[PDB]
């Protein structure tokens, strides 16, 4: 159960992210989103999961 | 002194204090408590009236 | 008559923390040159040992609505609620920011506050939202009001920390409430004011008050 | 309560990813709504715990 | 504008039965000294397209247009503006912004003049009694001067 | 007056939305159209 809400939380805010097109645009709010979700899962993490 | 119109603070004339609210302590957010203790304070807050 | 806080006014943001059932009263606080970084100074033992007030005042230079901000990004006036601020510190003249970088080891989705040099970016940029409900937007921000300040860049507030055994300031997701007292507003030409830094010349007789050159036996 | 936390966080997803790509207008509102509340997160993600 | 029309009228109903240094007076004093920017935005935008059905009757203007249809060229109609020393060299610029020029630059005047004069002298009478009102009514305020 | 103010906040953000843009299309015309009829009848209401 734990396993799978972590992974049901990961999955819906992988999803909220924006979309390349946007990114490379550079919109502003684009980039603060992205910014905001890494700030919320480190890499490391997900690299060890 | 008007009703409805009027913002009263009340003080306890012997003391001095303020009737106003107790800062609200974890675990009772959480129960989801819309009680806050009234306290007598020296200083209170902005919003007793 | 209620007092309205006006861009180009100095303030100062002002917390409340309970230690030891004693409510203790701190300033923001940065020195910039040599740390960026914001501490607290205690500022409720004034009458003992007095603050260090010069570098905890910041200067109101621009309040722009959030639109107006987002045009002026992709490119005296009220202070009213839901706008967005921007804090010169007084000294250094750099501007209160939501950095990057996080030194917090107890939290790891806040960051740190400091100063930067630039006032370009959305990182410069704090949107005061009211404390209760007796305030809305759209309402002109009253003297003595609590207010929360949310960062444009990362949408953190500006919290007091108490996880550790020091107080800290840092931008997270749990919420404190700050005064902005004010310091000044408009001095008259020529008039002295309280937080100068001047001379004392002996009447017009070109000498001054001063203590021994460095270096010296009486140990200045 | 993971196994509800789970059932809440696969709606928002469905509510914020459509057709392979995702809706910016729902998905920085959910993610918005989820730091402002962050006990959605789980205790993992806490701030401090 | 009918919506600005609007809303005069209702200040000027609040100015009713005032009183000289009235409360309501000097609070309507200080809030147009605090929009005072965008008042004078609109003043600005009155008295021009109020100068220009003037101007436009104006013989100078009607002798500056030598086509005989009566559409003066976009360069004519900056040479009409520049002989009346009115316009100032930005109010022409928008002026002519304003002008729908045709495709051959044919901008024809009776329209161009005739186009808001109506609503503008509407509000502009308006705003004037509501200055009227208030200067008689606050006689002392430098900032209302 | 606070319904009043409500809606002149509206109208300011939308108005901001549309500065940058050279011209108003057609669905912001009529958004505004709505708005200003609703704005001076509350108007006539204040003014009664």
């Amino acid at each position: 159960a734990i396993m799978s809400f972590y992974a049901a939380l990961i999955d819906l805010l992988g999803r909220c992210a924006p979309e390349t097109h946007l990114i490379q645009a550079g919109k502003g709010e684009a980039l603060r989103i992205r910014a905001i979700l890494r700030s919320l899962v480190p890499l490391d993490d997900l690299v060890g999961i | 002194i008007k009703y409805g119109e009027s913002l009263c603070f009340v003080q306890h004339v012997a003391s001095g204090l303020w009737l106003t609210y107790a800062a609200p302590d974890p675990k009772a957010l959480r129960l989801g408590v819309l009680k806050k203790k009234a306290m007598l304070h020296q200083e209170g807050h902005m919003d007793d009236a | 008559e209620v007092q309205f806080l006006r861009t180009d006014d100095e303030v100062v943001l002002q917390c409340s923390a309970t230690v030891l059932k004693e409510q203790l009263k701190l300033c923001l606080a940065a020195e910039g040159f040599g740390n960026r970084l914001c501490f607290l100074e205690p500022t409720s033992n004034a009458q003992n040992v007095p603050p260090d007030l010069a570098i905890c005042c910041f200067i109101l230079e621009q309040s722009l609505s959030v639109r107006a901000l987002q045009e002026m990004l992709a490119n005296h006036r009220t202070l009213l609620y839901g706008h967005a601020i921007l804090l010169r510190h007084a000294h250094s003249r750099m501007y209160l920011s939501c950095l990057t970088t996080s030194r917090s080891m107890t939290d790891k989705l806040a960051f740190d506050v400091g100063l930067q040099e630039d006032a370009t970016g959305e990182a410069c940029w704090w949107t005061m939202h009211p404390a209760s409900k007796q305030r809305s937007e759209g309402e002109k921000v009253r003297v003595g009001d609590d207010l929360i300040l949310v960062s444009v860049s990362s949408e953190r507030y500006l919290h007091l920390s108490t996880a550790s055994g020091e107080l800290q300031v840092d931008a997270s997701f749990m919420q404190t409430l700050w005064n902005m007292n004010p310091i000044c507003s408009g001095c008259e030409e020529g008039f002295v004011t309280g937080g100068h830094v001047l001379r004392l010349f002996h009447g017009h007789m070109d000498e001054c008050l001063t203590i021994s050159p460095s270096d010296s036996d009486d140990q200045r | 309560n993971p196994c509800g936390g789970e059932r809440y966080l696969d709606f928002l997803r469905f509510a914020v990813f459509v057709n392979g790509e995702s809706v910016e207008e729902n998905a920085n509102v959910v993610v918005r709504l989820l730091i402002r509340k962050p006990e959605c997160f789980g205790p993992a993600l806490r701030g401090e715990g | 504008l009918d919506l600005q029309k609007d809303m005069v009228v209702m200040l000027l109903s609040l100015l009713e039965g005032n009183v000289v240094n009235g409360m309501i007076a000097r609070q309507m004093v200080d809030m147009l000294v605090e929009s005072s920017s965008n008042v004078e935005m609109i003043l600005k935008f009155f008295d021009m397209f109020l100068k220009l059905k003037d101007i436009v009757g104006s013989e100078a203007f009607q002798d500056y247009v030598t086509d005989p249809r009566g559409l003066i060229s976009k360069k004519d109609f900056q040479k009409a503006m520049d002989s009346q020393k009115q316009f100032t060299g930005p109010e022409i610029q928008f002026l002519l912004s304003c002008s729908e020029a045709d495709e051959n630059e044919m901008i024809n005047c009776e329209e161009f003049a005739n186009r808001f004069q109506e609503p503008a002298r509407d509000i502009g009478f308006n705003v004037a009694v509501l200055l009227t009102n208030l200067s008689e009514h606050v006689p002392h305020d430098p900032r209302l001067r | 007056v606070d319904y009043l103010l409500r809606l002149q906040e509206s109208i300011s953000d939308f108005y901001w939305y549309y500065s940058g843009k050279d011209v108003i299309e057609e669905q912001g015309k009529r958004n505004f159209s709505k708005a200003m009829s609703v704005a001076k009848q509350v108007f006539n209401s204040l003014t009664e």
